């Protein structure tokens, strides 16, 4: 037989988030995910930790055990997480701004992650609610008192995409993602409306949209296929940035994650179920083509990165 | 598929059962039927179409009529670009070399992991007894499995061929897969499984030395193949797969035409995160059969919902059935909630209801097979669609209850329905699914 | 009809067309010109329908002065030679041209009836 | 008030403190722009697209402040004065009257300023879109058979619209007798632009439908003069009168079409004798040519064609080509529309196709065409054609009503529509000829599209025209039968086409099918071999 050796033209792009030697790249890939055989891959899959800045009541009871003597701070939090577990970079999601639920001023959530930024020496992603409107004000002030680090700002969705792009990007020289929902030629249009506004495709990643294992989760896998075959099979150049997915922000709110073993004795232990849920959802995602994942438990942390390593190497 | 016409009689006969001959040109053109149906086939152009209908992959067809599972079949190397045929199947690994406690054990996890998710069985699907030294305890474990009364498929993983031939026997009945072909009994094997057109596993050491002893295989005449992508390692394994499939796929080429297996309890060392990590990825990179230690909800429940979802038909999604459906038998009086034809939206909407136990029927719309706010900002599910389905659909079977209730993250429809249903009570109820039971409940 | 009905005598083989052509616009009558000045004439200010955006560039220096190149062919200059060197030194000096007759369709067939011609011949202010 | 948060800045009594704001404009391009210091030119193209600033001098200028003008036009910043200068047109411009500076400021530097919240008291959200209001709840009704209504959009000059000039003509709802009552509406809508067109006239009319219905209290159904208006009770007793239709129309036009209108003038006239003349006058000419239009349009006149890639959700590979005779396969995009949604919205699913490279007029072959088609489908489509069915055909998504299949027997095709649920000549029902059609793949010899699509002269051009076409369900044909028999006449055919065409109540069956062909003398029987 004739080996397969069919070849790219295209080339995703790096994008650098974070300050000092725990800086992460991402991108850079001229392949498939994993297929060292066809090629090179630019970087390895980087593996993220969450975070909440308020105490996590609605988490199963073994995360809130594992975290019971820091969740209370998100300094604490935080120092703890990267003390402990050492991951590639840090999720602090800002849920005390939401809208619907507890509402806060976007100068408090500054200062919050003003405080776990200026405590933790690995790369900051802070992630933000679904509300655009909240969104935007609450990025300004959040990369306005977060300068100087090279933070990740998740959900730069269309409707404010000129605002985190500019509270982001243009003043605080901080990193975007660009969000869009289940479509290539959504996340075409929004990485074009970056591109238009002065952003390049060094200064944001996408989100082409994440989904937990079998609650519409083939759509997710065919959207990142779609990216990943036309940026580099088709050398399409507005597809060319990594990809990041916040696997736990969905895989843990599903009802086989989070039912107790009281709920459905059947089913068996919930930390199990939970952590199952999340290594099945970021290992799909992470073969489709995606580059960063948010993870919750630190047990699916060190399932996937023990993933990465045995395909990679 | 119009090439085809040409080579057919153009008579509509309709005796190969499909109306015209264009039609018979246009389903075999698909794939879902082969050439040999035609009685007036040119003998020429038969054999022609013989070589042209043949699909670049063959399917191989394992167990009986309850277990019947069929692998392979696949036509591109992405789901989005045509579909994906046939689903993976997963195998539990029993070997003659364990305590009869552990053997227990996971026969009791084969017939208690056993769920029904959107209209699909999930369960463990084969049974996959490996040989470790001993022939008696070997047939002991075989016959132990058969009669536990386990509703599985069998594959058997001996390459031993003396003691293939007689544990062959006792489960040549049930159509098994018979694994174990080398480079050097593969005479033998093709003899044993030749006669019932049994399944034969054929694994080698590197990617040429099984294409090299699967050209001598099909030398010989049989083309029931199973193929083993090896490897020591993950990587390798990995590799081994994904090259199998590109070459048959890319290259057209028909000698690694066949569904692979995949020892996945070997590569993890029975580590259960790992199983479901390397499961989810074979199972979106041409994993065909993969065997795994041991089989709990924990591995269950997300690698069968992502099976579940990947497999799907991405023109044709998943669609319940348009009707009234009854949950938790409702009576006469009982309220009245209307949700979309998509199969998610109403697995979880049902799921919600039936929790609560509170006797509420259910209407289902044509809304196209979108979710409720996908297919409203498409336009497809309106106000209008609702009060068209409610009128036909024969809700009149029970009355005296006319509080309705409508999807909540869909509020602008409410003006319409109010003037469409004057006597019916149209509600908008929460918009979160976990608001139903109670709201149900008060 | 007559012209029509001479088609049949056509000897193809006699036939050659050079295959040159360039395209052209024109048609900038004065209230063309008036409709086109009305476009950089502030609403707030006004007046609309008048020449006045032209004296107003005139007057501040940003046009140096309008010129037309008029006239026809002569076999005592290299044919076209004049008309397109003196219009291409006028634009460059940032005077803007006005061309009538045989030194229009000079014009035309060299190219320079196109706004592209512009960014291509033009001085700074014109 | 003065201050950084009051936006009022003092920068200093010397002329040279002007740089202050300068260095922000400049620094702007340094910080924002990405642009490295010593590229000028970069950095003042920047500040020219980029910075709205602009300059008011006021009271007597000398050399030096003239001089720093000429600065502030260097960087793109145009300059106003109360004095007399030398005018430059858009860059150096005097306005004495003070009380117009600022407007005149505004279009200078091309500032829109967003009506945050529309002046009326009723409440306007898109959640009150269809809560249809009965007769207990109404007041006031315009249009039906009760009176005459009627809308019009309709670009004009700058110079004859006045922006937010809402003016009603003749009595209000508050002269009702209380009792619902019938009155004559007519709504005009004037729209002035740079970038504003006649073609997108109805377009934006088309968003007055629902622009009226996103008030509470009152509805509005129908188009032109076929308006059908109710306003209830209740908007009467919160306030609601007819200048805040006009507030509310002027308000949505300047949100949602803010690219190409920049001056709208909203008029609603309730005379009986204005209305009439109105209509006669401005609306009915403008819907006569906007048909008259839609009617000569072919794609000889046209030189760009329009892809649409929206339903590329299911149908990954599926591009959709627009041209005046071919209408996307939805029914609902044309090529009017999808030039009003490429100018409306760039990078959005319309995008330009030039006509270059044309390589097969008569089948519909372009270059060009075949490079945006394998660009838009990520190289899965690589050659189309247009107007040909068996030869490199266009894909289908899974929105079309219409099927055209081959038929060789009958040398011919046969069209199937989505209502028709019973059986065919060809054999596959809609069912089975949908999923052999749809999903975005070239399948030779079927294709999906809408009823328009049926009687155009390019309908299957390359095989010889509609005559091919020999079965089709009876309600289609009635729906079809007056252009289909125009199109058919000008063929090569007697007018009454849509007679010789069998349908289900005649005939659905191969050989009984043929012998009505060949015995009506179908013209698909006497043309060569479709295949
Ligand atoms: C997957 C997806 C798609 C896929 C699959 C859609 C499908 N067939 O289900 C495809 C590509 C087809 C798609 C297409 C479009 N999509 Co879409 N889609 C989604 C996505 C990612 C998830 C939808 C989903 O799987 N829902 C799962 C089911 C269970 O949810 P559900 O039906 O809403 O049910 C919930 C409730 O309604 C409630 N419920 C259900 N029934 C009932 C009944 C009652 C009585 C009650 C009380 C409650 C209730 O229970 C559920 C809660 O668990 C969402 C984003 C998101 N995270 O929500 C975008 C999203 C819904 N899509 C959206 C849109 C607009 C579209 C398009 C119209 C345009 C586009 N490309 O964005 C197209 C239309 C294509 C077409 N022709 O129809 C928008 C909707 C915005 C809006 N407010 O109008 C979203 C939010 C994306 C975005 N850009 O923001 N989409
Ligand atoms: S059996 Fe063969 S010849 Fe007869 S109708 Fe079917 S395809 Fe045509
Ligand atoms: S069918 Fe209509 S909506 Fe779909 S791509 Fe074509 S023009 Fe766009
Ligand atoms: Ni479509
Ligand atoms: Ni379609």
């Amino acid at each position: 037989f004739k080996k397969p050796t069919q070849k790219f033209s295209g080339k995703i792009g790096e994008v650098e988030i974070g300050t000092g030697e725990k800086a992460l790249k991402l991108g850079g890939e001229s392949v498939l995910p994993f297929y060292t055989f066809d090629g090179d891959t630019g970087n390895t899959p980087k593996v993220g930790m969450e975070i909440l800045d308020v105490y996590p009541e609605d988490w199963i009871d073994p995360l809130k055990d594992i975290y019971k003597d820091v969740a209370k701070d998100p300094v604490k939090w935080a120092q703890f997480v990267e003390e402990k577990y050492s991951p590639d970079f840090i999720c602090l999601r800002l849920i005390s701004a939401d809208p619907n639920g507890t509402d806060a001023a976007p100068e408090d959530c500054a200062k919050t992650a003003k405080a776990v930024v200026e405590a933790i020496k690995t790369p900051l992603v802070v992630a933000g609610t679904g509300n655009h409107e909240k969104d935007a004000k609450l990025f300004e002030k959040v990369a306005q008192e977060t300068e100087g680090h090279n933070i990740l700002l998740m959900s730069a969705v269309e409707d404010n995409y000129k605002s985190v792009g500019a509270a982001g990007v243009m003043a605080y020289n901080d990193k975007v993602v660009a969000e869009s929902s289940v479509d290539i030629n959504l996340a075409k249009q929004i990485n074009i409306l970056m591109n238009q506004l002065g952003i390049d495709n060094t200064k944001f990643v996408d989100n082409v949209g994440c989904a937990a294992g079998g609650y519409g989760y083939e759509y997710v896998i065919s959207t990142l296929d779609r990216v990943k075959l036309a940026a580099l099979g088709q050398d399409d150049k507005t597809l060319q940035v990594p990809i990041i997915s916040p696997v736990s922000f969905e895989a843990c709110k599903v009802k086989e994650a989070m039912d107790s073993e009281e709920d459905s004795p059947q089913w068996g232990s919930q930390e199990d179920r939970t952590v199952s849920m999340e290594v099945a959802t970021a290992s799909g995602v992470l073969a489709s083509g995606t580059d960063a994942v948010i993870l919750r438990h630190p047990k699916s942390v060190e399932v996937i990165r023990n993933f990465i390593k045995e395909l990679l190497g | 598929g119009l090439n085809i016409f040409k080579l057919t009689p153009k008579k509509n006969c309709k005796d190969c059962g499909f109306p015209t001959c264009l039609a018979f040109s246009m389903k075999v053109a698909a794939g879902a039927v082969e050439i040999g149906k035609c009685p007036h086939m040119s003998d020429e152009a038969m054999e022609k179409l013989a070589e042209a209908t043949a699909p670049i992959m063959k399917t191989i067809t394992i167990g009986k009529g309850d277990n019947e599972y069929k692998l392979g079949g696949e036509t591109v190397l992405f789901r989005h670009e045509k579909t994906f045929v046939n689903r993976n199947r997963f195998a539990v690994a029993f070997s003659d070399s364990m305590d009869d406690a552990e053997v227990d054990a996971k026969i009791q996890h084969i017939k208690d992991v056993d769920y029904v998710r959107i209209g699909e069985q999930m369960k463990t699907e084969f049974a996959a007894i490996k040989y470790a030294g001993n022939k008696d305890k070997y047939l002991a474990l075989i016959n132990k499995i058969k009669a536990s009364g386990v509703k599985v498929a069998y594959a058997l993983v001996c390459e031993d061929v003396a003691v293939m031939k007689e544990a062959l026997p006792l489960v040549k009945d049930e159509n098994p897969l018979v694994y174990g072909a080398n480079k050097d009994n593969f005479k033998e094997m093709v003899e044993l499984v030749k006669g019932d057109k049994l399944a034969l596993g054929v694994k080698a050491d590197g990617l040429e030395a099984l294409y090299g002893l699967v050209e001598e295989i099909q030398k010989l005449g049989y083309k029931n193949l199973v193929l083993d992508p090896g490897g020591k390692s993950i990587k390798e394994a990995f590799e081994n797969t994904v090259q199998i499939r590109r070459i048959n796929i890319e290259g057209q080429d028909r000698t690694f035409g066949y569904p692979s297996i995949i020892f996945l309890d070997e590569l993890t060392k029975a580590d259960k995160f790992m199983e479901v990590a390397l499961s989810t990825l074979f199972t979106l990179k041409y994993g065909s059969l993969l065997v795994l230690s041991d089989m709990d909800y924990s591995r269950a429940l997300p690698l069968y919902s992502i099976r579940q979802n990947v497999f799907t038909d991405p023109q044709k999604p998943m669609t319940v059935d348009l009707g009234i459906h009854g949950i938790n038998n409702p009576d006469e009086n009982s309220p009245v909630l209307c949700t979309v034809d998509f199969a998610l939206t109403y697995f979880l909407v049902s799921g919600e209801v039936e929790r609560s136990k509170v006797p509420v029927w259910m209407v289902i719309p044509d809304a196209g097979g979108y979710s409720v706010l996908t297919s409203w900002a498409a336009g497809k599910f309106t106000g209008a669609a609702i009060a068209d389905e409610i009128k036909k659909c024969g809700i009149a079977e029970k009355t005296k209850n006319r509080t309705l209730l409508i999807p909540g993250k869909v509020a602008v429809l409410k003006g319409e329905l109010e003037e469409l249903l004057p006597d019916w009570n149209i509600v908008i109820s929460s918009t979160e699914a976990m608001f139903i039971p109670k709201l149900l409940k008060e | 009809k007559e012209a029509i009905l001479n088609f049949k005598n056509r000897d193809q083989s006699k036939v050659m067309i050079p295959e040159l052509k360039c395209k052209a616009i024109l048609g900038y009558s004065v209230e063309e010109i008036i409709n086109k000045l009305d476009k950089v004439v502030n609403t707030q200010i006004g007046p609309m329908q008048t020449v006045k955006p032209l004296a107003d560039v005139l007057v501040s220096g940003v046009l140096r002065g309008a010129a037309a190149v008029v006239g026809c062919n002569n076999p005592k200059v290299v044919q076209d030679s004049a008309h397109i060197e003196t219009i291409k030194g006028l634009i460059k000096n940032d005077v803007i041209v006005v061309v009538t007759g045989c030194a229009a369709q000079a014009a035309a067939k060299y190219g320079l009836l196109q706004k592209e011609a512009a960014e291509k011949y033009a001085g700074p202010g014109l | 008030k003065m201050g950084l948060d009051l936006r009022v800045i003092p920068l200093g009594y010397d002329v040279t403190s002007v740089i202050h704001v300068v260095t922000i404009a400049i620094r702007a391009a340094l910080i924002f722009g990405g642009i490295k210091g010593g590229q000028l030119n970069d950095i003042l193209k920047y500040t020219a697209e980029r910075v709205p600033a602009f300059v008011n001098a006021f009271g007597p200028l000398s050399e030096l402040v003239v001089s720093a003008g000429a600065g502030a036009i260097a960087l793109g910043f145009p300059v106003l004065t109360d004095q007399v200068v030398p005018e430059v047109p858009t860059l150096l411009l005097t306005q004495k009257d003070y009380d117009k500076m600022v407007k005149t400021s505004l279009e200078a530097r091309n500032i829109k300023i967003k009506i945050t919240e529309i002046p009326i008291p009723v409440s306007f959200a898109a959640a009150f879109e269809g809560e249809r209001i009965r007769k207990n709840d109404m007041l006031a009704e315009f249009g039906g058979n009760k009176t005459k209504a009627w809308e019009l959009v309709m670009c004009a000059d700058q110079g004859e619209v006045e922006d937010h000039k809402i003016e009603v003509i003749g009595p209000d709802i508050d002269t009702i007798d209380k009792a619902p009552g019938r009155m004559p509406l007519g709504m005009l809508i004037k729209v002035s632009g740079t970038n504003m067109q006649k073609d997108f006239e109805p377009v934006l009319e088309r968003r007055l439908h629902y622009f009226l219905n996103y008030i509470e209290g009152v509805m509005h159904v129908g188009q032109r003069n076929l308006t059908w208006v109710r306003i209830g009770k209740e908007a009467f007793e919160k306030g609601f009168r007819l200048k805040h239709f006009g507030e509310v129309i002027y308000a949505k036009m300047l949100d949602e079409f803010g690219s190409v209108v920049d001056k709208c003038e909203v008029t609603i006239i309730t005379d009986p004798g204005k209305a009439e003349e109105l209509e006669g006058k401005y609306a009915v000419p403008r819907y006569k040519e906007r048909d008259a239009r839609l009617e000569s349009l072919v794609d000889e006149k046209v030189d760009t064609f329009y892809s649409c890639n929206l339903c590329q959700s299911f149908a990954p590979a599926h591009v959709c080509i627009v041209t005046p005779e071919r209408l996307g396969l939805c029914g609902a995009v044309s090529w009017l529309d999808a030039k009003a949604t490429l100018e409306l919205n760039p990078t959005g699913p319309c995008q330009a196709v030039p006509k270059e490279g044309v390589v097969d007029e008569n089948l519909g072959i372009w270059e060009k065409v075949n490079e945006t088609v394998s660009k838009i489908s990520q190289g899965a489509v690589t050659s189309v054609t247009l107007y040909s069915i068996l030869q490199d055909p266009m894909t289908s998504c899974g929105c079309f009503e219409c099927i055209t299949g081959i038929m060789p027997e009958a040398n011919g095709v046969v069209m199937v529509n989505r209502e028709f649920g019973a059986t065919t000549p060809l054999g596959m029902t809609f069912g089975e000829l949908a999923s052999m059609t749809g999903g975005g793949v070239q399948t030779p010899g079927f294709m999906g599209h809408g009823r328009q699509f049926i009687a155009s002269k390019k309908f299957m051009k390359g095989e010889g025209g509609l005559g091919r076409i020999v079965w089709m369900p009876k309600e289609l044909k009635d729906f079809v039968a007056e252009k289909l028999n125009k199109t058919a006449k000008e063929l090569y055919n007697i007018d009454n086409f849509a007679d010789m065409i069998c349908d289900e109540t005649i005939a659905t069956e191969s050989e009984e099918v043929v012998k009505f062909l060949e015995e009506k003398g179908h013209p698909a029987l006497k043309m060569d071999p479709i295949m």
